[PDB]
């Protein structure tokens, strides 16, 4: 997110996630569905059990969007425009739920890369996920 | 925040492995690093001017161990959280005036610290049991504001 | 959400002047206009595509009267809100999956609607008594999630 | 706030507040202190009783800043820069409290100008006060 230091930290952290992005984001979605069952009601059309092809496919897509965001930190509104329309206009996702998914992404990363997940990395990634969530809810007009 | 028998058990097995000094210091320091307005409540603990100052603040680290010990008291009294946290709720509401949303933030950081230390053992199922525990503790701590 | 005797009395005098049809329709319509994601829960009520559609939706207006009647049941049972709202909490949590933060938003809109209709009579003191009431109702409605 | 329609609505509403700004903002502060007593701990140095000269003076200053914001909707970060430093860096105001003050400003306006306070005006003013609050907490880094 916005600051130069936070941008450096997020790009570093995301580079170390690297090819694990799709697996870590599927895991974060599972953690969200398990811990915060209200969030499952957005995915009645999915099998949400463990090992779900639908959850793994969707984790890949969400991870790709996060990777695009990490590459476009100065123009997230444009880079994420279609997704802002989808989440705010079409799906009407409650803003609280972005906090839940962000928290589960932090949990997932902390679990898998604990030495890398310092307090400074946690603060910078939290600010990134808040900035992405703000853009995705921007059409709340 | 009602736990299955399997969830009560998962909660205890992991808790028996928690180093309350190390993880408590880490949870409170991460709260002040990640959510800086929470430093307001601790300014009497000395230098909090930067993240590095927070991370080296001996009093923040010592206080964090007290906080995690207190969470442990909740975790071990899950059927009377309101009672366990009655006097602390009055302290946090009536004397400290901490907005109760911050209790949720500290629970979020504590779950992240557990994940950092337990790795693959902190499974989605184990996490979901802890989310019920921290939510319960926050609710109980908020009670004497309700 | 414990009320002084003076606050219990202020709550009743104003409530006896509330037109539940007009104010209930206005409170639910303002919730969907101001916080649009809340329209998700009501899509079965027909056109909510624009603010004008929300404001003219007969079902949203009718439902709002039911909601304000239910708040009135809380306002008249202030010592057993958990009981009064037990079954509704289960409906909102278990069947509707409304995030409990939204109950706070609806309370905020209801306080604003009361202020709109009562003007200078809705004093800072009268407001503070209603803030305790709406917070109590939200807490009670959230209970079967806790 | 950002959208053209919301900007028009906010400027209209604020023009009708006009010379009542200082009185309405002092009233909103009193409503906040009375309804949400946790907020009083930011003003131990003030007399917070009704009729307080300190609360009336501060309401004038806060209203002036709101009037400046209504005139600078395309550059709020710059217009409010010093105030962002003050609230986030120096005073460390909890972000929840901006929501409380914003709510009390809406209550105050709805009470005093009820015919003017339509659902569309309420949505636009809510978005303005959220944008001002976001700028005032922007340094949460
Ligand atoms: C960091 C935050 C998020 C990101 C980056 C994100 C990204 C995405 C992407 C890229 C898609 C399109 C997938 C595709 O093209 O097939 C999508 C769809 C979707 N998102 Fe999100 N999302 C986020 C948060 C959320 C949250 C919090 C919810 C609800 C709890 C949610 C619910 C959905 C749903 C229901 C779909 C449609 C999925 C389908 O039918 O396949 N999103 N999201
Ligand atoms: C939600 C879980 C929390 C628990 C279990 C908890 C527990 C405790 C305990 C056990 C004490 C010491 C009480 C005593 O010795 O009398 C304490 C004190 C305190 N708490 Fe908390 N606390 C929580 C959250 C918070 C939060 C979120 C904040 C502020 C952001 C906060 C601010 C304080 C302060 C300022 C003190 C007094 C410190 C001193 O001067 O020594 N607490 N808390
Ligand atoms: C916090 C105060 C609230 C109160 C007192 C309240 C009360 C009620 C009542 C009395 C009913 C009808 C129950 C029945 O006839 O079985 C109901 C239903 C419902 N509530 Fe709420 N409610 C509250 C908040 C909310 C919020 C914030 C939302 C969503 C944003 C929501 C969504 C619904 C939905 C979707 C229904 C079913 C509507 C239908 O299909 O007819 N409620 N509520
Ligand atoms: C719309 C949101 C807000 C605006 C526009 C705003 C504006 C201002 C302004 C203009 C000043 C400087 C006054 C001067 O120069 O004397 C100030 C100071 C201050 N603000 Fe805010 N403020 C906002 C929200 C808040 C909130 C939510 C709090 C805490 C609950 C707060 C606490 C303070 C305090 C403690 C001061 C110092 C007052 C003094 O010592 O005289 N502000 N604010």
């Amino acid at each position: 997110v916005l600051s130069d230091n936070d941008k450096t930290n997020v790009k570093a952290t995301w580079s170390k996630v690297g090819d694990h992005a799709s697996d870590y984001v599927a895991e974060a979605l599972e953690r969200m569905f398990f811990s915060f069952p209200t969030t499952k009601t957005y995915f009645p059309h999915f099998d949400l059990s463990h090992g779900s092809g639908q959850v793994k496919g969707h984790g890949k897509k969400v991870g790709e969007a996060l990777t695009q965001a990490v590459g476009h930190l100065d123009d997230l509104p444009s880079a994420l425009s279609a997704l802002s329309d989808l989440h705010a206009h079409k799906l009407r996702v409650d803003p609280v739920n972005f906090k839940l998914l962000s928290h589960c992404l932090l949990v997932t990363l902390s679990s898998h890369q604990p030495t890398e997940f310092t307090p400074e990395v946690h603060a910078s990634l939290d600010k990134f996920l808040s900035n992405v969530s703000t853009v995705l809810t921007s059409k709340y007009r | 925040v009602n736990l299955t028998a399997a969830e009560k058990t998962q909660v205890a097995n992991l808790w028996g492995k928690v180093n309350v000094k190390e993880l408590g210091g880490e949870a409170l320091s991460r709260l002040l690093v990640v959510y800086p307005w929470t430093r307001r409540f601790f300014e009497h603990f000395g230098d909090l001017s930067t993240a590095d100052a927070v991370l080296h603040n001996a009093k923040v680290l010592a206080h964090g161990e007290k906080v995690l010990t207190s969470f442990g008291e909740g975790l071990k009294h899950l059927d009377n959280l309101k009672g366990t946290f009655s006097d602390l709720s009055e302290l946090h509401c009536d004397k400290l005036h901490v907005d109760p949303q911050n209790f949720r933030l500290l629970g979020n950081v504590l779950v992240i610290v557990l994940a950092r230390h337990f790795g693959k053992e902190f499974t989605p199922d184990v996490q979901a049991a802890y989310e019920k525990v921290v939510a319960g503790v926050a609710n109980a701590l908020a009670h004497k504001y309700h």
